């Protein structure tokens, strides 16, 4: 049905419009690499207008209705979760890759054939990068130079103003989830919230839950320490539903009656929190005035206006247990925790919730502040970098210098070692090395300097001059030799970088034929 | 791998396969028309002389470099 | 004004023929490259954009939909071969479009279709009959256990391959979930899961039904995890505190009334959660997600509660456990609670996951694969599920050939030596059908970018001197004995492709005028 009109091009015709495409794609990204790259003015579809040079959110912008390029969308969905900086640089080798390809295909090389060869190049590439590597924390768990490593990269992004303090927060983080020893960290255990108001230096690490409420009375114990949560979904007082209250009295008779229920109940419900010996009263909604003069005479801290979703966070950090009805109230679903605080922000009357456990717990989340949220957003990824950054440097110590340093001595490897592949891959060998210099290549152009001249000179001084490699000064700085200038990427984040990218050019050699039925 | 082409081998495999036989070999490897293949042509006998190959690249280079040189072309009268 | 179509169009002869056989090579060719274990990728479209990435012939047959008349009787054809066998729908394709091609000189030449006819069903008979006299029987040669003979046939798919450093674990992966199952034996009863990150070694076969268990809410340092004789429950209800599903709504001034709302809000999920209680399930799970209010009922009542289970792992868990999966808790009983033998929840790579290990319909089972990516995963899904079926194959007929087409250049020795010997016009077509046969070697070499001329020249010279069972090597450029390589296929599954192959080159060449009721 519907083969009118339908979708048929097979062939090297096919091959290179495929190519085609993935070329516009990694060209479009291929000047917003590092940090003199070009931002990316995007408009929303809701009319708003945003600008960044992040290669996740360009991608996650970029509708690209043809079906090649949303591969390379969705090729880079994982790389989020895997190496986290390099983003740009797996669609920028795929479209170098794809490129050099592209001269093969005329030469008469079949596309599986190019799949083996970068295949077998890619393991030439990942088994030199373990050579070149260098280690920072072996042996001894320290905090120094994981602050510094990590605030590099930090400093391109909107976090620059403040750049010293959020490393350190990343590092408390981790290390409150997970243990050094083990080399297990846990990305999805360290949450990220915000909030507007305030500055980037105001960005806490809350070693526990944090939630945007407030205590029913501002005379409550500004540090509550008894260990003994009691969770609701009504409050303490003459109880009301969790929706709507739709204030209709009938008469004077009802009225009344309801003056009565408040010096009833208001003693009676605030009594079973002494019956109990709940200290820390969590509820979905508030307390009226009434309640809080009980309270504050017996020192019961409670909060008021906590949501739906808000309830269950805290009882997964702390432990405890939902008590949707007063009868099912009991000593054993009452929350644990070793203090809990009200922050107040300085002038701005904030006051957070924020229940700690006053020591290393399995939860944390960094609430990044800010004065304005397009601020906020854009710092909210680069915090996001450095999490993945310092779980990859846990995970493995390994690391190799960055700026383009490993994609040239990766290249002079892969150059050496295709004059021994008796085979059609030989070709193939040679291209992925010109394809890792792309990498090199683009910072250089970026930086408004003569990418070829920068290329060549690099390379020829990771040879002639010594044998160590040697980056590029893209930033302009003092000369090459970045471990000297301290930028040093993660080693599992170059692996999956080139990994990924033949892994996707393999993908898209191996298609020959898009067919979509038209409609008639 | 024009010769290749020309003797019914592989244009990219000819070459390909040959430039590993150099890297591990000596120049007696290349292309043998007469038997079809790939052979040490060192025992075939079939050698030219040195100024063939040395005034090819010189002739030709300087006529690249004499090519490129060239900006642009004016029509005389 | 009076015509005879008037709209009903019609065309006869041999115009017809030739335009059908045009026709049924475009099947061919959408399904071309893909023939064998590195054959090319096809990618479809649907209407709604949704993209569909898949090498396997069969698959790519069914999203097109072809409305041409001669390309829906391959299409027919190779769906049915698909039902009866799964595998071998590329090369029924590809020959009977390769049949079409080589008579389409012959036709235009004013050759009858009917003496074509009769070539296809002599050549395909005596080609049945090569078959069975030079097929062997392998059950226990060399006196080497079957554990060990299919760990060989395994690896070979997975040679090569992204995981070929450590292909002696997955190999043994695969004969070990063949040999889990009874007498019926099946490729979607052994389910298949992806878990990112480590070692591939790390892969683990787990012998019950498996899953995520993306449950996370409270409900720890309770619900045992070991049970002995539980009453499973499947159900499809959300137990949420904040749930859509079960909840109250009511808007009143009486504070009094309130106290009856917030209360009757909780009985109603009360005599829900307590239904489960007086049903008797031990593990209770549900395809929607269940709140930390519920999981506390659970906990009071020394109850087992795990949720957000996706449907077909627990439909899987239905047929391996025996119960039924109730949507309403209403219903709930001894009618449609499994059981099992033993369960156990372990810590695969940190994460925990669930599964009923000795379910008394214990015929599936589940492979947990470790990587570090998903094409490490998906590469290695794709040849896996390949794997099973050569195990399973092999074990159920003991009769095979030689695969990589080497048999198919056998048959054309020897079809191609029987027409010389036959009188007639027979003679080219009988001929004709031998060089058919050299399509399924060709593409073989073609889509693994090898050069057809030097191997099928290099190969058919190997037959003439005596080779039987030499084929194509789409590891190493080089022909090689695939049956000493352990390249082995069923021999009836081959014959039935050659007769479905002929048979449906025959509805082809039998048909003269297509006709059309104008509608
Ligand atoms: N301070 C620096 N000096 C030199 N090169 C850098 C520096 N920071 C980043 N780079 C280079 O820029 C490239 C991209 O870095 P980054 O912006 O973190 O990833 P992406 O561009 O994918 O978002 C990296 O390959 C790295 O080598
Ligand atoms: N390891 C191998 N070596 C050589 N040939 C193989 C190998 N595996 C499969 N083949 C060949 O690929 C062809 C197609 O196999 P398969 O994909 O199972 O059937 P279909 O292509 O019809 O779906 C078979 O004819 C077989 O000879």
């Amino acid at each position: 049905k519907d083969q009118d009109r339908k979708s048929r091009l097979m062939g090297l015709e096919a091959l290179k419009s495929h190519i085609m495409a993935a070329k516009a794609v990694a060209n479009t990204m291929r000047t917003s690499l590092g940090p003199n790259g070009l931002d990316k003015m995007m408009v929303d579809k809701d009319g708003d207008v945003t600008v960044t040079n992040d290669g996740a959110t360009i991608l996650s912008m970029m509708d690209v209705d043809h079906q090649i390029a949303k591969l390379m969308v969705e090729l880079s969905k994982s790389q989020d979760d895997e190496i986290g900086d390099g983003t740009t640089g797996v669609v920028v080798l795929a479209g170098a890759l794809l490129e050099e390809a592209e001269q093969l295909l005329d030469r008469g090389i079949h596309p599986i054939r190019i799949a083996d060869g970068y295949e077998q190049a890619a393991r030439v590439a990942i088994e030199h990068l373990d050579k070149i590597s260098d280690s920072v924390l072996v042996d001894i768990k320290d905090t120094e130079p994981l602050i510094q490593t990590a605030k590099t990269t930090l400093g391109s992004k909107v976090v620059n103003s403040c750049h010293r303090q959020m490393a350190e927060i990343a590092v408390n983080a981790v290390l409150t989830v997970a243990d050094m020893e083990r080399r297990d960290v846990d990305f999805e255990l360290i949450k990220v919230e915000g909030k507007v108001g305030g500055r980037l230096e105001d960005t806490k690490l809350i070693k526990g839950v944090i939630v945007d409420k407030d205590f029913s009375h501002p005379q409550m114990p500004k540090k509550v320490e008894d260990a003994k949560i009691a969770i609701l979904t009504c409050p303490f007082e003459p109880p009301k539903p969790k929706t709507k209250h739709k204030l209709d009295v009938t008469s004077v008779e009802d009225y009344k009656a309801l003056q009565k229920y408040e010096k009833e109940k208001f003693e009676e419900m605030i009594q079973q929190i002494k019956e109990t010996g709940a200290n820390l009263a969590i509820c979905q909604w508030g307390f009226d005035d009434e309640a809080n003069h009980l309270l504050l005479q017996n020192n019961l801290p409670a909060v008021r206006w906590v949501g739906g979703p808000e309830i269950e966070l805290i009882a997964i950090a702390t432990g405890g247990r939902i008590v949707p009805r007063f009868s099912e109230l009991t000593a054993e679903k009452l929350g644990f925790a070793g203090l809990v605080q009200e922050i107040s922000f300085g002038t701005t009357k904030d006051k957070m919730l924020v229940i700690e456990q006053c020591k290393n717990s399995r939860a944390v989340t960094i609430f990044i502040r800010g004065g304005n949220k397009m601020i906020i957003e854009e710092a909210k990824r680069s915090l996001h970098d450095a999490l993945c950054v310092i779980r990859n440097l846990i995970r493995d110590n390994r690391v190799v210098y960055g700026g383009g340093a490993a994609e040239i001595s990766c290249a002079l490897a892969v150059s050496q070692e295709a004059d021994k592949c008796p085979t059609l891959e030989q070709y193939a060998m040679r291209a992925f090395a010109d394809a890792l210099e792309v990498i090199p290549m683009a910072l250089s152009e970026n930086s408004g300097m003569n990418p070829i001249q920068t290329m060549t000179e690099v390379r020829a001084r990771q040879v002639k001059e010594m044998n160590p490699a040697l980056g590029i000064d893209c930033l302009h700085k003092g000369t090459n030799d970045m471990k000297q200038q301290h930028v040093i990427e993660t080693l599992i984040g170059k692996k999956q970088q080139i990994s990924l990218a033949t892994q996707m050019v393999r993908m898209i050699l191996k298609i020959d034929d898009i067919r979509k039925p038209g409609e008639s | 791998s024009t010769l290749a082409e020309n003797a019914g081998l592989n244009p990219i495999s000819t070459v390909t396969e040959l430039r590993n036989r150099h890297a591990q070999g000596e120049k007696t490897a290349g292309i043998n028309v007469r038997k079809g293949g790939i052979s040490n042509i060192l025992e075939e006998l079939v050698v030219q002389p040195l100024l063939v190959s040395v005034s090819a690249l010189t002739l030709a280079t300087e006529t690249v470099r004499s090519i490129l040189k060239i900006d642009d072309v004016v029509n005389t009268r | 004004v009076i015509l005879l179509k008037e709209g009903t169009d019609s065309s006869q002869g041999i115009p017809q023929l030739v335009s059908n056989i045009s026709a049924c090579q475009v099947i061919a060719e959408a399904v071309r490259t893909t023939l064998g274990p590195r054959g090319m990728d096809k990618l479809i479209v649907d209407g709604r954009g949704k993209a569909t990435i898949s090498n396997d012939g069969a698959t790519i047959l069914k999203l097109l939909d072809v409305v041409h008349p001669a390309a829906k009787t391959l299409v027919d054809i190779a769906k049915s071969q698909d039902a009866e066998v799964g595998d071998g729908t590329t090369s029924v394709t590809l020959l009977a479009a390769e049949f079409l091609k080589q008579v389409k000189p012959y036709v235009e030449e004013g050759l009858h279709p009917q003496i074509i006819i009769r070539a296809f069903r002599t050549a395909t008979q005596l080609a049945v009959n090569k078959i069975k006299e030079i097929a062997v029987t392998v059950k226990k040669a060399d006196k080497v256990e079957q554990r060990k003979l299919l760990e060989k046939c395994a690896m070979t798919a997975l040679s090569s391959k992204l995981i070929s450093q450590q292909k002696a674990f997955f190999a043994k992966m695969v004969v070990d979930a063949v040999m889990m199952l009874d007498d019926l034996l099946q490729l979607k009863m052994i389910g298949i899961k992806k878990v990112q990150g480590g070692a591939l070694e790390d892969s683990q076969l787990v012998a019950g039904v498996a899953f995520k268990k993306t449950f996370s809410y409270a409900g720890f340092e309770m619900q045992p995890k070991k049970y002995h004789n539980p009453k499973i429950a499947l159900l499809n209800v959300e137990l949420e505190l904040k749930a859509e599903k079960d909840n109250a709504e009511i808007r009143v001034h009486t504070v009094e009334d309130y106290q009856a709302i917030v209360d009757a809000e909780w009985n109603i999920l009360y005599d829900k959660l307590e239904k489960i209680h007086h049903s008797g399930a031990k593990v209770v799970s549900s395809k929607l997600p269940i709140g930390d209010v519920a999981t506390q009922y659970f906990a009071d009542r020394d109850m087992f509660c795990a949720g957000r289970v996706p449907e077909e792992d627990l439909k899987r868990t239905m047929m391996a456990c025996g119960g039924s999966i109730q949507t309403s808790v209403n219903a709930l009983s001894a009618d449609v609670l499994g059981r099992c033998q033993v369960f156990e929840e372990t810590q695969i790579g940190g994460e925990r996951y669930n599964f009923f290990t000795g379910c008394p319909k214990a015929k599936t089972c589940t492979f947990i694969l470790r990587g570090g990516a998903e094409q490490f995963m998906e590469e290695t899904e794709r040849s896996l599920h390949d794997a099973i079926m050569i195990v399973r194959r092999a074990i159920k007929n003991d009769s095979v050939v030689a695969g990589g087409g080497a048999i198919e250049m056998e048959l054309s020795k020897y079809l191609r030596d029987y027409s010389r010997t036959i009188p007639g016009k027979q003679q080219l077509l009988i001929g004709a059908y031998a060089k058919a046969l050299e399509i399924i070697p060709r593409q073989l070499c073609d889509n693994a970018g090898f050069d057809a001329t030097n191997i099928l020249n290099k190969l058919r010279a190997r037959h003439a001197q005596g080779g039987t069972w030499y084929g194509v090597d789409i590891n190493n450029e080089d022909i090689a004995d695939n049956f000493e390589a352990f390249v082995w296929e069923p021999a009836m599954v081959r014959i039935n492709a050659l007769t479905a192959a002929s048979e449906a080159a025959c509805l082809i060449v039998s048909v003269d005028e297509t006709i059309k009721n104008p509608r």
